RNA sequence: GAUGAUGUCAUACU
RNA sequence: UAGUAUCUGUUCUUAUCAGUUUAAUAUCUGAU
């Protein structure tokens, strides 16, 4: 489910925000 | 009976004031044009016992007393046999504890004053100036320079003349120099123009044998000097010789009195006389210092004050000749138990401070920091404090400061009572030494948990309190590892029942993260954040602000540590906090909402945040829908819409409207960032602005209109326009609430596009036939005419003349 | 209702346009270039200028019709 | 239910109930100018008191960024009657 | 192709 | 709690003018 891949997502936009500072 | 029929009219009248709506602004119109008719007698002979009655409320001696001024300016000379009845039932007014009934009373005598005339009021007042009683005396002569004020000083100055030189009795004379004085302190700096004619009116009095005539003399020089700061010195000229000379020659309060004038006559001089003159005084000021007589030594105090606050008066003098027996005698711990002296030794000492140099007078009492008497070292702490923090600690060098270190230090560990003053001055001493502190720290940070571990908890919120005022200090003087252990053993106290002293200690712990940093803080974030959790649902405000500033922090700047899954459900507890009647709770919230969705994901939240929007249909939606904003403020709001916007295809119609709202709050949260998406929600805004549900029409024009005005000036014109031929049919609509939105709209389009196109659309049913369809437009062209009457000067159309009228505007027309 | 120059749904033609004239005459008198403009056209002063219009406040459109 | 007064140099006063909030229209997002209201709702008993409820003030009353950009700080004394 | 007005209805949302 | 909206039911001579009112109808008031 979504609880699976939360840790995914929240691990994508680190490195999303990473790459757009 | 015909004056029986007047006094029940005036009586309904009156009532119908009191009581009624309007009703109010009729009947005090009435009353005071058929104020001649009615005639002084009745209507004064009714007035006066409601004037005077034991229960009126204030606002309605204001209402009462506007009555008086209005029926009072139409009844001018017919108020004259009535005067001294009036003055005789008033004057206890003058004297009343309450400001506001002081104000009312000098208003009603000076309207009295300026109906009748000065030479009934002076023939009415003239037997009373020579009674025994020193009430009456002093009544009439407040009264007297109410008149003053009325009819102006000059017309009033002969008068003066008169009594203040009768041969007959001194209490003429005192009650002359007292209406000199009350003229001065009622009309401040508005004497200036005459306060040359009013020192030679009474200066020969300083002289005078008896000595109440000189104690109201130098007292009324006093109250002059006092309303004219700083100017009018030369008009003093001729008063300087006689006093100089009295102090010489007088003692007690007479001498006190005199002294006072001096030091108000001080302050106003130029360098040179103020040097002279200041020396002059010194020898008398210093004898006086240890005077047993209270009141004497609050005045001394204050014209030492004075004196040292003029320029002229250099430091080097006040230095070697006025500090020693100054500190020698006034610093004594009997002073220290009566408030009055307290305050006024503080501000003193601070303003002699602020002149001779900040060390000069710290050097002189760090010492009595360690004194056994609490009272005295609380009033010396108060003085440091208020020293230095108008100066600053840089005058300060290193002996003085081990001085005040260690005197700080024994007062606060041997505290017993739980001061504020206290807390305070260790909290600013420390952060104004900034990285001097340094050596001293570790015996300080163990006082401060010395105090932490006080059986008393209030001990233990001053020392949290002292923790929070002095992290920043303690971080740039490199301390770190105290600072964590500071941590632990507030983590260890977070079990605290008392709500008051707990909110303290996350102040505490929010000071202590913010000084050492996420990653080498002791204990670990992991077991931090967890622990502060149940704390979120305590009902006390402090706690609550606390403890969300610190998640706030915890999330900003070291969210990496804490899974998603617990920054979910902190979400979920904060998500009802934002209704908080308390605007810092709320502000607090708003803050770490937005940085924990700043940490985490948009995308997991905002699911949350949107399955909440559609289950919900009640008043915590509003709570979802500003948490949607929050969202769109804090992180990019490309992460919001596109999801936002998807979710609102299900035809459910409730949760449609749930997204029209939320884009409106959205909108008017987010201000000028809006600018790059309103292409992005035009469409959804098109559907909603034709759809056949007129809820949807109205929520769409509040999101137009916080679109619009948070767009002005970013030339989202053209979109707004197309928006605006959406909007614009609903003006016909019946529902209030509905047409009241679209005006709002349209107040917004009209900032946001400009006044020319919304008169535009007006200007072809202003002259409509159809009477609603002309009501609609000129409401809509009233509300554009006001918000931007000079603007439509270029937005008018051209309006041709005809055979009777001229309605070409013809200068317009005007081409070089 | 109570600022000069707003309407309703009897306002007159005369009265709309007469509230149009004092509105442009006064910004032409706040605006300080307009007035330049105007000063420029004719050859007056400024003082003439703001004497004309202040003339011209009392019936810019010329007395009203009846009915 | 405006008192529309033209203001004076007395501060309006909100209540703790709604601090923060917008007396013209009602939203709490960005206060911009202070609330000045009329001489009579400032006399006497009524200095301080909150410009909404006539109960004890606790913060200064502010009008809304949206209102000051629409000029609805400029309508005289905002005090409910 | 012009659906308005009213209440004893009845049913939904604030 | 009491406000709105949606279905059901009703919705007033295929006999002629004038007056109030209406953007015009409608409504109301009088005459044939
Ligand atoms: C004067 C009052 O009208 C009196 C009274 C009794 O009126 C019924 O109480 C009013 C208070 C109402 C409150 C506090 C309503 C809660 C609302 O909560 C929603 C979710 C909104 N919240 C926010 O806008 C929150 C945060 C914003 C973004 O940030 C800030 C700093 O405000 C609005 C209301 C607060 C009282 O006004
Ligand atoms: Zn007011
Ligand atoms: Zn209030
Ligand atoms: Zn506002």
């Amino acid at each position: 489910a979504a609880a699976a891949a939360r840790a995914a997502r929240a691990a994508a936009w680190r490195a999303e925000q990473a790459a757009a500072a | 009976s015909p004056e029986e029929q007047k006094e029940r009219k005036i009586m309904k009248l009156l009532l119908k004031i009191k009581n009624g709506t309007p009703m109010r602004k009729a009947a005090l119109r009435q009353i005071t044009d058929k104020a001649r008719e009615f005639g002084a007698g009745p209507l004064f002979n009714q007035i006066l016992p409601l004037l005077m009655s034991p229960t009126l409320e204030d606002q309605e001696r204001h209402l009462l007393v506007k009555v008086i001024d209005r029926i009072l300016y139409k009844l001018d000379d017919l108020v004259r046999p009535y005067v001294h009845k009036i003055l005789v039932v008033i004057e206890p007014l003058l004297i009343d504890e309450d400001y506001y009934a002081r104000v009312e009373g000098r208003e009603i005598i000076s309207n009295l004053a300026k109906a009748a005339g000065l030479a009934t009021m002076i023939s009415t007042m003239r037997p009373d100036i020579d009674n025994m009683d020193e009430y009456v005396r002093n009544t009439t002569a407040r009264a007297f320079a109410v008149v003053a004020s009325a009819l102006g000083i000059p017309s009033l100055l002969p008068f003066l003349k008169a009594v203040c030189k009768s041969k007959k009795s001194w209490q003429a004379r005192h009650t002359g120099i007292k209406i000199v004085q009350q003229i001065a302190i009622l009309m401040g700096c508005a004497i200036l123009p005459h306060l040359r004619s009013l020192v030679e009116i009474i200066e020969h009095g300083l002289v005078d044998e008896q000595q109440k005539v000189r104690t109201i003399s130098a007292l009324a020089i006093a109250a002059l000097a006092e309303a004219a700061t700083p100017y009018g010195i030369e008009s003093f000229d001729s008063v300087l010789k006689p006093l100089w000379k009295g102090i010489r020659q007088h003692r007690g309060k007479g001498l006190a009195a005199f002294l006072k004038a001096i030091g108000y006559l001080i302050p106003l001089m130029d360098a040179e006389y103020a040097n002279y003159y200041t020396r002059e005084v010194m020898l008398i000021l210093i004898r006086e210092f240890q005077s047993p007589d209270e009141e004497m030594k609050k005045i001394v105090l204050k014209v030492v004050k004075q004196c040292c606050g003029t320029d002229g008066v250099e430091a080097n003098y006040i230095k070697t000749e006025i500090l020693p027996p100054f500190f020698k005698h006034f610093w004594q711990h009997r002073m220290a138990l009566d408030r009055r002296n307290y305050r006024q030794l503080v501000d003193t000492t601070v303003e002699l401070a602020n002149k001779v140099g900040a060390a000069e007078i710290i050097s002189r009492i760090v010492d009595d920091l360690k004194d056994e008497a609490e009272q005295y070292r609380k009033m010396v702490m108060e003085t440091i404090e208020k020293i230095m923090g108008n100066l600053g600690a840089a005058d300060i060098d290193h002996k003085l400061e081990e001085q005040l270190i260690d005197g700080i230090l024994y007062a606060f560990q041997e505290q017993t009572t739980e001061d504020s003053v206290m807390l305070n001055g260790f909290g600013t001493v420390v952060n104004a030494l900034g990285k001097r502190v340094k050596p001293y720290l570790p015996q300080i940070c163990g006082t401060v948990l010395w105090r932490l571990n006080n059986k008393s908890a209030k001990v233990r919120q001053q020392a949290a309190d002292l923790i929070s005022r002095t992290a920043v200090v303690m971080k740039t003087c490199q301390e770190e590892k105290l600072m964590g252990h500071l941590g632990v053993v507030l983590y260890e106290y977070l079990g605290e029942e008392y709500p008051e002293v707990l909110g303290s200690i996350l102040g505490a712990l929010k000071a202590i993260v913010n000084v050492i940093g996420m990653h080498k803080m002791t204990p670990p974030i992991k077991d931090l954040l967890p622990r502060l959790t149940p704390i979120l649902k305590n009902r006390h405000e402090k706690v609550q602000e606390n403890c969300i500033d610190l998640v706030g922090r915890i999330a900003d700047r070291g969210a990496e540590y804490v899974s998603a899954r617990e920054w979910m459900r902190i979400c979920f507890e904060l998500l009802e906090l934002l209704k908080a009647h308390k605007k810092a709770i709320r502000r607090a919230t708003v803050n770490t909402f937005g940085y924990i969705a700043k940490a985490i994901g948009p995308h997991d939240v905002l699911a949350t945040l949107l399955n909440n929007l559609k289950v919900q249909e009640r008043q915590n939606r509003v709570c979802t829908t500003v948490a949607i904003a929050i969202v769109a403020e804090t992180c990019s709001p490309f992460t919001v819409l596109p999801a936002l916007m998807n979710e609102y295809r299900v035809p459910e119609l409730n949760v449609q409207n749930g997204v029209l709202k939320s884009l409106s709050f959205l909108f008017e949260y987010i201000g000028e960032m809006g600018k790059d998406y309103i292409y992005a929600v035009t469409p959804l805004l098109e559907d909603a602005l034709m759809d056949r549900d007129l809820v949807h029409r109205q929520t769409a024009s509040a999101v137009v209109q916080h679109m619009s005005l948070g767009v002005y000036g970013f030339g989202c014109e053209d979109s707004l326009n197309h928006l605006l031929n959406y909007v614009w049919p609903n003006v016909f609509e019946t529902s209030p609430h509905v047409i009241q939105a679209v005006m709002g709209a349209l107040e917004g389009l009209r900032v946001a596009i400009g006044p020319c196109r919304m008169l535009q659309y007006c200007l072809q049913g202003l002259f409509h036939p159809a009477r609603k369809v002309r009501d609609v437009y000129w409401k809509i062209y009233n509300s554009i005419y006001i918000g931007s009457q000079d603007a439509l000067i270029a937005h008018y159309p051209r309006i041709y003349n005809d055979d009777k009228n001229t309605y070409i505007r013809y200068e317009l027309d005007y081409i070089l | 209702s109570k600022y000069i120059g707003t309407g309703h749904a009897d306002t007159t033609k005369w009265e709309w346009l007469v509230n149009q004239h004092r509105d442009s005459y006064c910004s032409y008198m706040g605006h300080f270039d307009l007035l330049n403009y105007f000063a420029i056209a004719e050859n007056e002063s400024k003082a003439r200028v703001r004497f004309n219009l202040m003339e011209k406040m009392l019936q810019p459109c010329g007395p009203p019709a009846d009915k | 239910i405006f008192c529309r007064k033209q203001a004076g140099v007395a501060i309006g006063r909100l209540c703790e109930k709604c601090d923060g909030k917008c007396v013209i229209c009602d939203s709490y997002v960005r206060p911009c100018t202070l609330v000045r209201i009329c001489d009579e709702c400032n006399y006497g008993s009524y200095q301080g008191r909150c410009v909404i409820c006539g109960g004890p003030g606790v913060s200064d009353a502010y009008y809304c960024k949206e209102c000051t950009i629409q000029e609805k700080d400029r309508d005289g004394c905002p005090k409910i009657v």
